[PDB]
């Protein structure tokens, strides 16, 4: 369950 | 502990690794080379795009996120073709292909 929120 | 011991590969430690780069980094510190609780680059690289393809990593309509996932896992051809389809990033995908060429 890896996140899809890019480091911003 | 399991970054030092490369254990509990299934547990994504989502409490601390909430970003995508934190996941990649969490796993590349867990990959192994030559049977239980063990992950290798081949499994990880295939496991990522086969099960969680573009669809999973492009729902936020952010293309580079998926590209970084493929490129930082040595899957350069996938990342090149993928990024070559974005009509706004054709230029960039051709050249990253030339460099690899």
């Amino acid at each position: 369950a890896p996140p899809v929120r890019s480091i911003y | 502990y399991c970054i030092i011991g490369r254990c509990d590969v299934t547990d994504n430690q989502s409490e601390v690794a909430d970003k995508t780069e934190d996941y990649l980094w969490l796993k590349l510190n867990q990959v192994c080379f030559d049977p239980q609780d063990r992950l290798t680059l081949s499994q990880f690289q295939k496991q990522l795009l086969e099960d969680y393809g573009e669809s999973h990593f492009t729902v936020n309509q952010q293309p580079f996120l998926y590209f970084q996932v493929l490129f930082l896992t040595a899957q350069f051809e996938a990342a090149v073709a993928f990024l070559f389809r974005m009509e706004r990033l054709r230029c960039h995908a051709v050249h990253v292909a030339l460099v690899l060429f």
